[PDB]
């Protein structure tokens, strides 16, 4: 009634970003491709001169 | 003799305590450094970075 009243007396909000470091970016990109043939290619040439032991070796 | 006694520049330090905490603190963050054995957040926007 008196003494005191003079004064007066969720779900989700879905950041993203976090606590993680800064990022950077640059646009001199990928020769990368080609080793992948150059790899497999020269695979092949390992095989290729195995055989020509073999073919020579059989005479 | 005289009565034992110490000294301050008083007027020398309220100044160095204007200028540090308004000025030194507001300082970009390459003119700082992090203690020798304290960890901050990665995160450079953080408060406990600040």
């Amino acid at each position: 009634a008196a003494a005191a009243m003079t004064a007066t007396r969720m779900p989700s909000s879905g950041s993203s970003p976090s606590v993680p470091s800064s990022i950077i970016a640059e646009e001199k990109l990928l020769a990368l491709l080609a080793e992948l043939e150059a790899l497999s290619r020269q695979l092949a040439a390992l095989t290729q001169q195995v055989s020509e032991l073999r073919e020579q070796q059989q005479q | 003799g005289n009565v034992y006694a110490m000294e301050i520049n008083l007027q020398a330090n309220l100044w160095k305590s204007f200028l540090y905490s308004n000025v030194a603190l507001y300082l970009p963050d390459s003119y700082k450094y992090t203690p020798a054995n304290v960890t901050l957040p990665a995160n450079t926007n953080t408060y406990e970075y600040m």
